RNA sequence: GGACCUGGCGGUGCUUCAUAUCCCUCUAGAGGAGCCUGUUCUGUAAUCGAUAAACCCCGAUCAACCUCACCACCUCUUGCUCAGCCUAUAUACCGCCAUCUUCAGCAAACCCUGAUGAAGGCUACAAAGUAAGCGCAAGUACCCACGUAAAGACGUUAGGUCAAGGUGUAGCCCAUGAGGUGGCAAGAAAUGGGCUACAUUUUCUACCCCAGAAACGAUAGCCCUUAUGAAACUUAAGGGUCGAAGGUGGAUUUAG
C-alpha cells in the first residue's frame, strides 16, 4: 500500500517473581514464575488522516488475541493564531 | 495399518495441491522447503520445542516403519536365520564373516598364485531396524577392524564404506581481517571483542608511535592501574610491535579489568591483518583469540548466593 | 451465601472507606499546613478523631478474592499465592510460565 | 459484588438450570446426618435440654 | 480512548484558569495563599471533572466562612 | 469463600479417601468401608426442581409441525416426579 | 437420537477460493480445512496427534484467513479512501521548512470491553527553534524562561502537558503555552535592566 | 516429591488426554495456555477482573453442561471478543446443543456486556492421548 | 447462523427449524430470567454502553398523576389497570396510543371503552374513528366503519386512509360476485380524496386489491389497476397488491400465462429494483413469479427472481420457511428438467445444498433429470437426505430412483448402481412392503452379484410375494446355467406356492433345469 | 522344636572410589560483646500448628487500630445471608510439598528354574530370560555442545499443613454462631539465625582511587524535627548529649 515502514526489535524484559512452594513450612524451596515480554515496533511515515485510518483499520480489524498495540501519531500544524505579532 | 499409510500419503499429496492452490502456485512446482515456509508462516505456534510444531512432511518420517511380515500364508519364514530372532543383524554378521573368509582365502591364494568414521549403535538400529545391545555392537565393530586391516579388494572397500560416515570439519583456523581503505586509510583494520558484559571495538594503525588512544583520550589517562597496562601490552609484546601502533579504540560497559580484557580481545582479533598467519596461530594457541566465557551466574533460591548454602545446622 | 466475617468486614471497610474520602481529604487539607494557624488544625484533629470507625483506608487489608488470606498475596492479580499457583500450574493465566530461567 | 454471584448460582441451582454438585453432595451428607438420628436442634432446644 | 468519556466538552481554559471561582476570598495574605494552593492543586488534577472541582471550592468557601470565630481570632480578616 | 465448589470426582476423592494412608498397612478393620455410588445418572438436561417445561430440553420441539410454548408444570406434577425419584 | 454426518472436507472441491472458505480470524473448526497437519509432542513409538480434538491447534491461531491474494483483493478494494503524500514533502528537511512543528498523540488497546487508558492523554509538543522570528534578547529570554524544556543540542523545545484528560485540550494548552511564551519573549520587563 | 495437576500413572488403564499428560514445567516447551489475553503484559490495566472472569466462566460453563465438555475451555480474548471453542461429547441431540449455545450466548453476552459467539468441535468420546 | 462442525449441521429443513427455535427459545427464557431478576445485570464494567444490555421495565413510578399513570400503566390486566385508573382518576384517553393499543390488548371490550370515551370525553373523533374502524375490521364491525367514515367527514377534518381502507377491505371481504362495486368504491374514494386534497395511500391500494382479487377468480384487473393507482402517485406499487395480482392471474390464467406475465410485470415495476420496502408481502410476488416461470418454463422471470434473490437486494428471499422452500424447489425442478447437466449440478450445489434437502417430488424430479443425463451414482446420498427429510416417501423415492438400475443390465462400470441398490435395499427394508421387496429383488438380479442376487431372492421369497415372470425366467436361467437346478425349483415351487400364474411354464423350466440341465 | 526364603542389621570380610568431599590439606565465618528477629518458661483474663537430620526474620512479600482465630464486659437470637462454626480428629482426605533423591531403578504380560515351597532368573569366545509403560538418559530457557536452571519414577517417615480453601467422622446451632470498647506483644532465665564491630590493608575531607590529616565502632537510653495514619506507646528518616562492652572467641563446626 506504499507506507514505507522499517522493522526493529527493542530488547526484552523478563519479569521474574517468586512464591512459596509449600503451604505450612518449607522455606528453602521456592517456585519461580517467569514473565517474558517481547518488543516489535514499526515506524509508519508520510501519510494523511484518511490513509492512516485505512492502515490502522487494516491492523485493528486483524489484531490477534495475544499481542498489544500502542498508536502514536506525529501530526502537523502550521502556526498558532495570536503568535504572529501579538499583544495578548 | 498399511492402509493408513496409503491414506496419509494421499492426504499429504492433496494437501500439497491445496497449499499450491491457496498459495497460487502450480502443484507441479510447490516443493517441500516451500511447504515448510508456507505452513510455518500459516500456523505460528509459540513453543520452544521443535517437535511440538505444526508438522506436515513426507509421512514416512511422521509414521514409524511397520515391519515386513516374514511369512506368507503357509507360515514359513522367508529369511534363513529368522529363528534366532535377530535375523538382520546376524545375517549381516554372517555375510561379513563370509567377506573376511574369502578375503583370507584371497590372501593365502595371493601367496599361492603369485576423515571418515564409524557409525554408532543407534545409527545401526536406524539402518537395519532391529534392536541391539552394546557388546554385540562392539564385537561387530571389532570384526570390521579385522576386515579393514587385510589386503581387501575395492568391492570390500565399498562394502565397509557402507558403514562409514563423514566427519565434520576440524577447521578452526583464525580469520584474517581485510585491510580496508576509508579516505586514504592506510595501515588500518578493525575487529570487535567481548568479555564480562563489555563491548569493545579496537582499531589497529601500523603507522603510529607506541601508545594507545581510547575514545580520543590517552590510555594512560584512561588506565591508572598497571595490571590493565600489562593486559594491553600482552599481544603487542607478543608480536614485537610495541612502537608501531598509535591506535584509537572504543569500549562500552563494565569495570577496569572488564574493559581491559575486552579491548585486549579486540586488538588481538584486529592485529591478524598486519602479521604473518603463523603469528596469530601462535597467539591463538597462546590463548589470545577467544572469548573468556566466565560470566557470573545467577543466584539460586534457598541459598546465600549462587553457590553458598545457608548455615544449615545439623542439631 | 457468604459464610465469613473477616472477609466480609474487609469489604465493609472498603465500602465505608469509599464513602468517607473527600471529607477526610478536606480535614487533612486543614491539617498539613504551616500556614493557617494551630487552632484550626486542632479542631480539625478533633473532627477527624471524632469520625466513626471503619472509615479510614488505614484499615485496608489486601486479602484474596478466592480464599481470603491476609498474607502471601499478589496485588497484581488480587489473590493468594496458593490459588494463583493452582491456576498457573494448570496453565490458564497467559504469559505466566514456570521459570526455567 | 460477590454476593450477587452467590445468589445468582443459588437461584440457578434452585431453578435446576445449574447442576451444583457441591450442594448436592452437601445435602446428601446432611440427609444422612438427619437420617442417622443426630440432626440440628430446634430454635429453643440445645444445651438447656 | 477518548470516545464517549469526554469531561463534558470543557475547554482547556476551564481547567487552567480557575480565577472565575474565587470571588468571596481576600487578596494578599495567608488564606488567599492557601486558596491559591488548593486552586493550583485542582489545576493539575486530571482525575476530577471541573464540576467536582468547583464543588470542593464551594465546600472550602462554606467551611472557611462557617467557623468565623477562630478566623476572626486569627488577627487577620478573611473575606 | 464461595468459589471453592468443585467437580464431582474431586468431591468423591475428598470424601472417599481411597488413595490415602489407610489402605497400605491395613490401618482399619475392613468391616468399616464406604462405597462410591453415582450421582449423575438420572437428571436430564433441563430438569428444574420446579416443574419446568422446555421445547428444547424436556419435550421435543415440533408438535406434529408446530412449536410448543414456554410453560411450567403445576405443583402436584412436581410431587409426582419427586415420588418417582 | 443418533445421527451421522460427514464433513465438508470431501464436499469442497479443489478450486474453491479461501476468502469464501476462511474469511476472517477463526477459532479453527477442523471441518472446513482440507490440510492434514499434525501438532503435538508425540509418543516414542507413535504419532503426533491430528487436527481432530487438537486443542493445541485451538490455542494457536492459524493465518489461513489472511490469504495473500485475498489480502490483495481487500487492498485493491481499499484504494478509494486514500490520498497522496505530496511529492514536494518527501525529503524531510523540506517538510520541516514547510512544517516545523510536530504534535504527538497516544492511543492503546486493551483486552476486554473497557476502553479507558490513563497514559493516553499526553500530547508532547516538539518545536525546532530555528524556524521562528526570535530576536536576540527574545531568544535569550525564552531559554531563561523554559529552562530545561528545550534540548540545547539539536534545538528542539519539548513541552509536555497532562493537566487535563483530553488530547485536543492539552494540545490547545501547549499551543497556548507557546503563544504566551512568544508573547513574553519580546517584552523586556522592568527588572531585566537589573540583570 | 512434586505433584502438580499432572497425571500419576498407576497402571496402563487410565485414558488421559494431551493436556493432563503434561506437567507445568513443560508450558513454554510442550503445551499451550488455555486462555490468552494481554492483561499479563506490561503495561496493561484490568488484570484481576480478567482472571475472575475466566475462572467464573470456566466453572459456569462446566457446571451448566453436565458432562458435555471433553476438555476444559479455550477462551481466546480480543477486546470485544470472548470466543468459545470447546470439545463436546457426541452423546446428545444437536437441537439441545443449539438451545444451550444460544443460552450461553445470551447469558454471557448480557452478564459481561460483550459480544460472544460460541463455537464447538464435537468429539465422539473422551479424547485420549495416553493410557497413562 | 448455525455451526459448521460436522455433527451439528442440519440435514433437513425440520432440523434447521428446531435448531433456530431452540436458539430463540433459549433466548426467550434467557430474557425471562433477566426480567425476573433485574437487579443482577446492572453492575457495568464496559465503558461505551451498547444499549441492549439493560433489561426492560413494566412498573409504574407515578400513581397520583392521571395521564402519566395511564400512559405508564398501558404503553410502558395492565390495559385494564390503565382503563380503570382512567375511569376513576378522571384521566382522559387520547386519540393516540390508547385505541389501537387497547384494541391489540383487548376485541369488543376495547370498542366498548372507546365508545364510552367518545360519548364521555370530547376528543377529535376523526383519528379515533380511523383507529376504531381499523379495530372494527378485526372486531368484525362494518356499520361502525360507515359511521366512522361519516364522523371523519363531518368531524371538521379530512379522513385518513385507515378508516376508508378498513371499510373497503372488510366490505369487499364477503363480496358476492361484485364486479362493479369495487370500481364504485374506488371512484367514490377518488372523489373523497379530491375533496380531501391529498394522495391516495398504498394501504388502501393493497387492501382493496387483495379484497377485489379474492372476490372473483379473474378479478386481478381491478387489483392491478389499484397497484397502478399507487404507481401513479410518485411512489411505486407495493409487492402485496402485485402478489394478489399474480395469485388471481395464476388461478384464472390456466390456458394463457400472459396475464400472469402482466401481473409479473406489475411486480417487476413494483419490486424489480433495489428493494425500497413498503410491502406487507415483498416475498410472495417474487416466489409466485418464480413458480409461474418454473411451471411454464420461462427462463426470463426465473433469472429475474434469481438475480433479485440475494445479490442486489436480499428482501426477495424468504419471509416464511415455505417461501425459501417453494422458490428453491420450483427453480431447481425447472433447472433440472429444462436445462442441461451443468445447471443441474449447479442446482445440486446451490439450491439443495444451499438450502436443506429436497422434497419428495423434488427428489423424483432430481432422479428423472439424472436419468436423462445418466447419473445414478449419488442417488443414495440424496436418498438418505430424503429419508432424513421424509418419513413416508423414502419407499417411493428409493424404488423410483433404483428402477433405472433395476432395468439396466450389468455393465462392468455399473457397480455404483448396484451399491445404490444395496444401500436403498437396507434403508428401505430397515426403516419401517411388497413393491419395494420385488424391486430390490429385480435390482440385485440386474446387479451382477451372485451373493446379492441370492440374498435378494432369499429375502423376497418370504415377503408374501414371489418375483415377476421375467425375474423368474432369469433366475431359472442362472440356476440351470449354474449346473444346479435349486433356484429354478424354488422359483417354480414358489410361483405355484404363492398362487402366482407362472406355474406350467415355470415348472417346465424347473424340469428342464433338473433333467435337461 | 528342626531346616529354609526375603529384607534389615553387623564396633562384618575383600577390592575400588568419594572432588566440597572422609580425612591431611586452602579460603571466609559462627560460638566471645551490643542489637534485631523466632523457641521453652514466668506474670497477666490472655492466641493457633511445626520444634532431629527433613524447625526456627517459621505459615508472614507485614500482630500500633481491621490484621485479633486470646479473653473480660454490654448484647442479638432466621439470630443474618434457603443457615453457619477458626469445635476435637493431616490417625478420614483432596490439594501443596520436605528428606532419602547431589539417584537408577520401578515395572503390566509371558516363559523358565527350584522334584510345581516361600522364592530366583547373573557369565558377549555368553549356561533363560524376553519384555509394553514411568523415570534417568534423550530433550527445553539462560551466553552454544560446557555449565546453570528445570524435571526427578515407585515407595520411606500414620512426615507437615482439617487456622491456603473444600471435605468424611463426632459436637454447638435462644451456641462453640454473630455485633461493639479494653487490654494480650514485657521479661525471672536460657535459646537458633542475621547485622555491627573488636583496628593501622585502619577512620575522615574532597577526588572515584599519584593528595592530605588522624598513629576503631555504635545499639539502647535522652531532648527536638520530618514522613503516613482518626491515634507514635516499635514502625521510617534527619540534628545534638553521653555513648556502655567488644582489644578477633575454646571444646564444636558451617559454606565453597
Ligand atoms: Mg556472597
Ligand atoms: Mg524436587
Ligand atoms: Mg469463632
Ligand atoms: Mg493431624
Ligand atoms: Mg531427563
Ligand atoms: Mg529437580
Ligand atoms: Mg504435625
Amino acid at each position: 500500500l506504499g507506507i514505507s515502514i522499517k522493522v526493529h526489535e527493542p530488547p526484552r524484559k523478563i519479569e521474574r517473581f517468586t512464591l512459596l512452594q509449600s503451604v505450612h513450612i518449607y522455606k528453602k524451596h521456592r517456585v519461580q514464575y517467569e514473565m517474558r515480554t517481547l518488543y516489535r515496533c514499526l515506524e509508519l511515515e508520510h501519510l494523511t488522516g484518511s490513509t492512516a485510518d485505512v492502515y490502522l483499520e487494516y491492523i485493528q480489524r486483524n489484531l490477534p488475541e495475544g499481542v498489544a498495540m500502542e498508536v502514536t501519531k506525529t501530526q502537523l500544524e502550521q502556526l498558532p493564531e495570536h503568535i504572529k505579532e501579538p499583544i495578548w | 495399518t498399511e492402509d493408513f499409510i496409503k491414506k496419509q500419503i494421499e492426504e499429504f499429496n492433496i494437501g500439497k495441491r491445496h497449499l499450491a492452490n491457496m498459495m497460487g502456485e502450480d502443484p507441479e512446482t510447490f516443493t517441500q522447503e516451500d511447504i515448510d515456509r508456507a505452513i510455518a508462516y500459516l500456523f505460528p505456534s509459540g513453543l520452544f520445542e521443535k517437535r511440538a510444531r505444526p508438522v506436515m512432511k513426507h509421512p514416512e518420517q511422521i509414521f514409524p516403519r511397520q515391519r515386513a511380515i516374514q511369512w506368507g500364508e503357509d507360515g514359513r519364514p522367508f529369511h534363513y536365520l529368522f529363528y534366532t530372532g535377530k535375523q538382520s543383524y546376524y545375517s549381516l554378521m554372517h555375510d561379513v564373516y563370509g567377506m573376511l573368509l574369502n578375503l583370507e582365502k584371497h590372501q593365502s591364494h595371493l601367496q599361492a598364485k603369485s576423515g571418515s568414521r564409524w557409525l554408532i549403535k543407534e545409527e545401526l538400529e536406524e539402518m537395519l531396524v532391529e534392536k541391539l545391545s552394546d557388546l554385540d555392537y562392539m564385537q561387530f565393530i571389532r570384526l570390521l577392524e579385522k576386515l579393514l586391516t587385510s589386503q581387501c579388494g575395492a568391492a570390500e572397500e565399498e562394502f565397509v564404506q557402507r558403514f562409514r560416515r563423514s566427519v565434520t570439519l576440524e577447521s578452526k583456523k583464525q580469520l584474517i581481517e581485510p585491510v580496508q581503505y576509508d579516505e586514504q586509510g592506510m595501515a588500518f583494520s578493525k575487529s570487535e571483542g567481548k568479555r564480562k558484559t563489555a563491548k569493545a571495538e579496537a582499531i589497529v594503525y601500523k603507522h603510529g608511535s607506541g601508545r594507545i588512544k581510547v575514545n580520543g583520550i590517552d590510555y594512560q589517562l584512561y588506565f591508572p592501574i598497571t595490571q590493565d597496562r600489562e593486559q594491553l601490552m600482552f599481544p603487542f609484546h607478543f608480536v614485537d610491535r610495541l612502537g608501531k601502533h598509535d591506535v584509537t579504540c572504543t569500549v562500552s560497559g563494565g569495570g577496569r579489568s572488564a574493559q581491559a580484557g575486552a579491548i585486549r580481545l579486540a586488538m588481538a582479533k584486529a592485529l591478524c591483518s598486519f602479521v604473518t598467519e603463523d603469528e596469530v596461530e601462535w597467539m591463538r594457541q597462546a590463548g589470545l583469540l577467544t572469548t573468556d566465557p566466565r560470566v557470573r551466574e545467577r543466584k539460586k533460591p534457598g541459598q546465600e548466593g549462587a553457590r553458598r548454602k545457608f548455615t544449615w545446622k545439623k542439631r | 451465601h457468604y459464610v465469613d466475617w473477616r472477609m466480609w468486614r474487609d469489604v465493609k471497610r472498603r465500602k465505608m472507606a469509599y464513602e468517607y474520602a473527600d471529607e477526610r481529604l478536606r480535614i487533612n487539607s486543614l491539617r498539613k499546613n504551616t500556614i493557617l494557624p494551630k487552632i484550626l488544625q486542632d479542631v480539625a484533629d478533633e473532627e477527624i478523631a471524632a469520625l466513626p470507625r471503619d472509615s479510614c483506608p488505614v484499615r485496608i487489608r489486601n486479602r484474596c478474592v478466592m480464599t481470603s488470606r491476609p498474607r502471601g498475596v499478589k496485588r497484581r492479580w488480587r489473590l493468594s499465592r496458593i490459588v494463583f499457583r493452582h491456576l498457573a500450574d494448570h496453565g490458564q493465566l497467559s504469559g505466566i510460565q514456570r521459570a526455567t530461567w | 459484588n460477590h454476593h450477587t454471584y452467590a445468589e445468582l448460582m443459588q437461584t440457578l441451582r434452585f431453578l435446576g438450570l445449574y447442576r451444583d454438585e457441591h450442594q448436592d453432595f452437601m445435602d446428601e451428607q446432611k440427609r444422612l446426618k438427619k437420617l442417622r438420628g443426630k440432626e440440628k436442634p430446634k430454635k429453643g432446644e440445645g444445651k438447656r435440654a | 480512548n477518548e470516545a464517549g468519556f469526554d469531561d463534558d466538552g470543557s475547554e482547556f481554559h476551564e481547567h487552567i484558569f480557575l480565577e472565575k471561582h474565587l470571588e468571596s476570598f481576600p487578596k494578599q495574605g495567608p488564606i488567599r495563599h492557601f486558596m491559591e494552593l488548593v486552586t493550583c492543586g485542582l489545576s493539575k488534577n486530571p482525575y476530577l471533572s471541573v464540576k467536582q472541582k468547583v464543588e470542593h471550592i464551594e465546600w472550602f468557601r462554606n467551611y472557611f466562612n462557617e467557623k468565623k470565630d477562630i478566623l476572626k481570632e486569627s488577627n487577620i480578616q478573611f473575606n | 469463600s464461595f468459589f471453592t465448589k468443585l467437580t464431582a470426582d474431586e468431591l468423591w476423592k475428598g470424601a472417599l479417601a481411597e488413595t490415602g494412608a489407610g489402605a497400605k498397612k491395613g490401618r482399619g478393620k475392613r468391616t468399616k468401608k464406604k462405597k462410591r455410588k453415582d450421582l449423575n445418572r438420572g437428571q436430564i438436561i433441563g430438569e428444574g426442581r420446579y416443574g419446568f417445561l422446555w421445547p428444547g430440553l424436556n419435550v421435543p420441539l415440533m408438535k406434529n409441525g408446530a412449536v410448543q410454548t414456554i410453560a411450567q408444570r403445576s405443583k402436584e406434577e412436581q410431587e409426582k416426579v419427586e415420588a418417582d425419584m | 437420537r443418533r445421527k451421522a454426518l460427514p464433513p465438508r472436507t470431501e464436499k469442497m472441491a479443489v478450486d474453491q477460493d479461501w476468502p469464501s472458505v476462511y474469511p476472517v480470524a477463526a477459532p479453527f473448526k477442523p471441518s472446513a480445512v482440507p490440510l492434514p497437519v499434525r501438532m503435538g509432542y508425540p509418543v516414542k513409538k507413535g504419532v503426533p496427534m491430528a487436527k481432530e480434538g487438537n486443542l493445541e491447534l485451538l490455542k494457536i491461531p492459524n493465518f489461513l484467513h489472511l490469504t495473500p491474494v485475498a489480502i490483495k483483493k481487500h487492498c485493491e478494494a481499499l484504494k478509494d479512501f486514500c490520498t497522496e503524500w505530496p511529492a514536494a514533502l518527501d525529503s524531510d528537511e523540506k517538510c520541516e521548512k514547510h512544517f516545523p512543528i510536530e504534535i504527538d498523540s497516544t492511543d492503546y488497546v486493551s483486552s476486554g470491553p473497557s476502553v479507558r487508558n490513563p497514559r493516553a492523554r499526553v500530547v508532547v509538543l516538539r518545536v525546532k527553534l530555528s524556524s521562528l522570528n526570535l530576536d536576540d534578547h527574545a531568544k535569550k529570554k525564552l531559554i531563561k524562561l523554559v529552562g530545561e524544556r528545550y534540548c540545547k543540542t539539536t534545538d528542539v523545545l519539548t513541552i509536555k502537558t497532562d493537566r487535563c484528560p483530553l488530547r485536543r485540550q492539552n494540545y490547545d494548552y501547549a499551543v497556548y503555552l507557546l503563544t504566551v511564551l512568544y508573547h513574553e519573549s519580546w517584552n523586556t520587563e522592568e527588572w531585566e535592566k537589573s540583570k | 516429591k512434586n505433584r502438580a495437576a499432572r497425571v500419576r500413572v498407576s497402571k496402563g488403564d487410565k485414558p488421559v488426554t494431551y493436556e493432563e499428560a503434561h506437567a507445568p514445567h513443560y508450558i513454554a516447551h510442550r503445551k499451550g495456555w488455555l486462555s490468552l489475553h494481554t492483561g499479563n503484559l506490561d503495561g496493561e490495566d484490568h488484570a484481576a477482573e480478567r482472571t475472575v472472569e475466566d475462572v467464573f466462566l470456566r466453572k459456569f460453563m462446566w457446571g451448566t453442561f453436565p458432562g458435555c465438555l471433553a476438555d476444559q475451555l479455550v477462551l481466546k480474548r480480543r477486546g470485544n471478543q470472548l470466543e468459545i471453542c470447546a470439545v463436546v461429547l457426541r452423546q446428545l441431540s444437536p437441537h439441545k446443543y443449539y438451545f444451550l449455545v444460544g443460552y450461553s450466548e445470551t447469558l454471557l453476552s448480557y452478564f459481561y456486556k460483550c459480544p460472544v459467539r460460541l463455537h464447538l468441535q464435537t468429539v465422539p468420546s473422551k479424547v485420549v492421548y495416553k493410557y497413562l | 447462523v448455525f455451526q459448521d462442525d460436522p455433527y451439528l449441521m442440519p440435514a433437513s429443513s425440520l432440523e434447521s427449524r428446531s435448531f433456530l427455535l431452540a436458539k430463540k427459545s433459549g433466548e426467550n427464557v434467557a430474557k425471562f430470567i433477566i426480567n425476573s431478576y433485574p437487579k443482577y445485570f446492572q453492575k457495568d464494567i464496559a465503558e461505551p454502553h451498547i444499549p441492549c444490555l439493560m433489561p426492560e421495565y413494566f412498573e409504574p413510578q407515578i400513581k397520583d398523576i392521571s395521564e402519566a399513570a395511564l400512559k405508564e400503566r398501558i404503553e410502558l390486566e395492565p390495559s385494564t389497570d390503565y382503563h380503570f385508573q382512567q375511569t376513576g382518576q378522571s384521566e382522559a384517553l387520547e386519540e393516540e396510543n390508547d385505541e389501537t393499543s387497547r384494541r391489540k390488548a383487548g376485541t369488543w371490550r376495547a370498542k366498548n371503552n372507546a365508545e364510552r370515551i367518545f360519548s364521555l370525553m370530547p376528543e377529535k373523533n376523526e383519528h379515533s374513528y380511523c383507529t376504531m374502524i381499523r379495530g372494527m375490521v378485526k372486531h368484525r364491525a362494518y356499520e361502525q366503519a360507515l359511521n366512522l367514515y361519516t364522523e371523519l367527514l363531518n368531524n371538521r377534518l379530512h379522513a385518513d386512509v385507515y378508516t376508508f381502507n378498513a371499510l373497503i377491505e372488510a366490505t369487499v371481504c364477503a363480496i358476492n360476485e361484485k364486479f362493479e362495486e369495487k370500481w364504485s368504491k374506488i371512484l367514490e374514494l377518488l372523489r373523497h380524496m379530491v375533496a380531501q386534497k391529498v394522495k391516495p395511500n398504498l394501504q388502501t391500494f393493497n387492501t382493496i386489491l387483495k379484497c377485489l382479487r379474492r372476490f372473483h377468480v379473474f378479478a386481478r384487473s381491478p387489483a392491478l389497476q389499484v397497484l397502478r393507482e399507487m404507481k401513479a402517485i410518485g411512489i411505486e406499487p407495493s409487492l402485496a397488491t402485485y402478489h394478489h395480482i399474480i395469485r388471481l392471474f395464476d388461478q384464472p390464467g390456466d390456458p394463457l400465462k400472459r396475464s400472469s406475465f402482466i401481473i409479473y410485470d406489475i411486480m417487476n415495476e413494483l419490486m424489480g429494483k433495489r428493494f425500497s420496502p413498503k410491502d406487507p408481502d415483498d416475498d410472495k410476488f417474487f416466489q409466485s413469479a418464480m413458480s409461474i416461470c418454473s411451471s411454464l418454463r420461462d427462463l426470463e422471470l426465473a433469472y429475474q427472481v434469481h438475480g433479485l434473490l440475494k445479490t442486489g437486494d436480499n428482501w426477495k428471499f424468504i419471509g416464511p420457511d415455505q417461501h425459501r422452500n417453494f422458490y428453491y424447489s420450483k427453480f431447481f425442478d425447472l433447472i433440472c428438467l429444462m436445462e442441461q447437466i451443468d445447471v443441474t449440478l449447479k442446482w445440486y450445489e446451490d439450491l439443495i445444498p444451499s438450502a436443506y434437502f429436497p422434497h419428495s417430488q423434488t427428489m423424483i424430479h432430481l432422479l428423472q433429470a439424472l436419468d436423462v443425463a445418466n447419473r445414478l451414482e449419488v442417488i443414495p446420498k440424496i436418498w438418505k437426505d430424503s429419508k432424513e427429510y421424509g418419513h413416508t416417501f423414502r419407499s417411493d423415492l428409493r424404488e423410483e430412483i433404483l428402477m433405472l438400475m433395476a432395468r439396466d443390465k450389468h455393465p462392468p462400470e455399473l457397480q455404483v448402481a448396484f451399491a445404490d441398490c444395496a444401500a436403498d435395499i437396507k434403508s428401505a427394508y430397515e426403516s419401517q412392503p411388497a413393491t419395494s421387496l420385488n424391486c430390490i429383488a429385480i435390482l440385485f438380479l440386474r446387479a451382477g452379484r451372485t451373493q446379492e442376487a441370492w440374498k435378494m431372492l432369499g429375502l423376497f421369497r418370504k415377503h408374501n410375494k414371489i418375483p415377476r415372470s421375467e425375474l423368474l425366467n432369469e433366475l431359472m436361467d442362472s440356476a440351470k446355467v449354474s449346473n444346479s437346478p435349486s433356484q429354478a425349483i424354488e422359483v417354480v415351487e414358489l410361483a405355484s406356492a404363492f398362487s402366482l400364474p407362472i406355474c406350467e411354464g415355470l415348472t417346465q423350466r424347473v424340469m428342464s433345469d433338473f433333467a435337461i440341465n
